[PDB]
RNA sequence: GAGGUGAAAUUCUUGGAUUUAUUGAAGACUAACUACUGCGAAAGCAUUUGCCAAGGACGUUUUCAUUAAUCAAGAACGCCGACUAGGGAUCGGGUGGUGUUUUUUUAAUGACCCACUCGGCACCUUACGAGACUGGGGGGAGUAUGGUCGCAAGGCUGAAACUUAAAGGAAUUG
């Protein structure tokens, strides 16, 4: 409701297509129409643009989903590794996050994601192969390891960057 | 070492067209291949066992029925068409991922009925707890008894629709979702219960084939046909 | 007017399928997978092999007669990662792209519902 | 071609692997609902239905009448205390109120809101008290060492009793 006003002309005027929001089963639907939309992928990066918004990144990250086509938005668990009970999975997430988001934040400034993390579920959204940089140190850290550690191999994985 | 070489597969392929059964509005679905119709397996054969998946709002025409997909049996081949009859009933899986929430209890429940033919089905069932308008606490949980007085009474009603319905007046009567509103008029009594569904009913014996009650199920048809002209 | 095969994508780690077949899923209508368009053996579940595949997919699917595709894509579940790999928004793009119609997305990855892990 | 990996590989595979569809069998497990919730003496316990005994809290103008509390031995299973008040939320029971969901001449039976009250798992505070599978050297961080115990250098190898071959090393603008 807040963020509607700044998504619908990035669907409108940006791309071509147009939008209905349901309140009957609280969705929303996106009709391309047919005499005057280009772009025949413009659906589905629309699709894929508020499924990244629902999903839980920002309404700009969402954006950097819809320009610039090549970012895709991988996904897993906290209970697919080490199976977490649930203490350790407070340790887990506050683990990730560090202290006032401060490791999630270098997590994204270093390799040019962006994430969003759930109660037992995480969403890492960019560039592939830099999906795959940051889903190994999440993973890492996840498995549970000395934060100046991880800091020192994103400093490496930045010099790939560089 | 040496492994083939292709002859192209789609030469002897034939195309059939699946005809729903007419408990449903719009009745051509789409269509299979199959081999072609040679001796030694012959292709409505090689039909008839074959299963579709087909979506209950492109077997109605509406939308509100997006989840809740549909299997069709195919039964009998006449004519270049599948006559098909209903075989199951599942929902997508985000519909129910969508339906659970935290701090309420679902009741879901499951009974293997056999109807007034000799399909025995198990149908299943699922149910989550309500909060009531002004209710101030957050959690809305049933204290259990509920719980087993709601899967009592969700059996018994819905072991009631069954038993006094056939597989097409079974059919007729969970499209418009109708024993979902009979689960929630006969349990208000005990708890609140949103959003009640069936969710799955699955085939587990089937009687025989009576070809003469699937066409009473589909419509009539007999052909003579063209006759060589020598 | 439409003539609709399913799409099947499976979109692993490591690799991605797209397998179209018929309306009930016996027959099949070219599958090919991500790893035997181009293999370093391991850019198998890249979007570049997954746009690949998907693309000589939608060639044999014309070919046939296909014109839509309901699309049903996976990913490897069970006791496992549960969500799909880079590939499957990248076969579903480029089997959008390459001519085909897109009907009804749906996630049919394999929820364990109560594994055998310990 | 499929696994799989940071890449690979062992492995399977034209006697069709992987993928897809139908079906069967097996052994587990009980997803989301799932909680700073519940139950249990603890270890622990999550699908439905039934049976078997059990247990707790509450209600009680029922009954007995001191039958009680703690633990060495033995048996079964496997910031503190003797301390004041509170506050919000939640679980189980009870009483009262009087609105909405419920509903009716088939049985009884709900759900929510509010106040009170008993008993729990916790949490946030307050006020006031002497609260007197066994074996052990002696602080932390360093610094020095003409003592004792060790380990360690040399120097082209071959190659020493032999100024000794081949080959190698090193440095090498012959």
């Amino acid at each position: 409701r807040n963020s509607w006003t700044k998504i619908y002309p990035p669907l409108v005027e940006h791309l071509k297509l147009q939008v209905r929001m349901n309140l009957k089963t609280k969705s929303v639907e996106l009709r391309t129409n047919p005499k005057f939309t280009t772009d025949p992928g413009a659906l589905q990066k629309g699709a894929d643009f508020i499924k990244a918004f629902t999903l839980g990144f920002d309404l700009d990250d969402s954006i950097a989903l819809l320009r610039l086509d090549d970012l895709y938005i991988e996904t897993f668990e906290v209970k697919d590794v080490k199976t977490l009970t649930g203490d350790h999975l407070s340790r887990a997430i506050g683990r990730i996050a560090g202290k006032d988001g401060k490791t999630k934040f270098a997590i994204e400034n270093a390799t040019r994601t962006r994430i969003v993390l759930a109660d037992s579920k995480i969403h890492i959204l960019g560039g592939f192969t830099h999906i795959r940089m940051a889903r190994e140190s999440v993973v890492s850290l996840i498995l549970g390891s000395p934060p100046g550690k991880v800091y020192g191999n994103l400093r490496t994985v930045a010099s790939r960057l560089k | 070492g040496q492994k083939k070489r292709v002859v192209d597969p789609f030469t002897r392929k034939e195309w059939f067209d699946i005809k729903a059964p007419s408990t449903f509005e719009n009745r051509n679905v789409g269509k299979t291949l199959v081999n072609k119709s040679t001796g030694l397996k012959s292709a409505s054969d090689a039909l008839k066992g074959r299963v579709v998946e087909v979506c209950l709002a492109d077997l109605q025409g509406s939308e509100d029925h997006s989840f809740r997909k549909i299997k069709l049996r195919v039964d009998e081949v006449q004519g270049k068409n599948l006559l098909t009859n209903f075989h199951g009933m599942d929902f997508t899986t985000d519909k129910l991922r969508s339906m659970v929430r935290k701090w309420q209890t679902l009741i879901e429940a499951n009974v293997t009925v056999k109807t007034s033919d000799d399909y025995v089905l198990r149908i299943f069932a699922i149910a989550f707890t309500r909060k009531q308008a002004n209710q101030v606490k957050r959690h809305s949980y049933a204290q259990s008894s509920h719980i087993r007085a709601i899967r009592k009474v969700i059996s018994e009603i819905l072991t009631k629709e069954v038993q006094g319905s056939t597989l097409a007046q079974l059919t007729s009567k969970l499209i418009p979702e109708v024993i979902n509103k009979e689960i929630e008029n006969a349990t208000k009594d005990i708890f609140p219960l949103q959003n009640i569904h069936v969710r799955k009913v699955k085939l587990l014996k089937q009687p025989k084939f009576d070809v003469g009650a699937l066409m009473a199920l589909h419509g009539e048809g007999s052909g003579e046909e063209k006759g060589k002209k020598v | 007017s439409q003539v609709f095969g399913v799409a099947r994508i499976y979109a692993s780690f490591n690799d991605t399928f797209v397998h179209v077949t018929d309306l009930s899923g016996k027959e099949t209508i070219a599958r090919v997978t991500g790893g035997m368009k181009v293999k370093a053996d391991r850019d198998e579940s890249s979007p570049y092999a997954a746009m690949l595949a998907a693309q000589d997919v939608a060639a044999k699917c014309k070919e046939v007669g296909i014109t839509a595709v309901h699309v049903k894509i996976r990913a490897t579940g069970g006791t496992r990662t549960k969500t799909p790999g880079p590939g499957g928004q990248a076969a579903l793009r480029a089997l959008a792209r390459s001519g085909l119609r897109i009907g009804r997305i749906e996630d049919v990855t394999p929820v364990p519902s109560d594994s055998t892990r310990k």
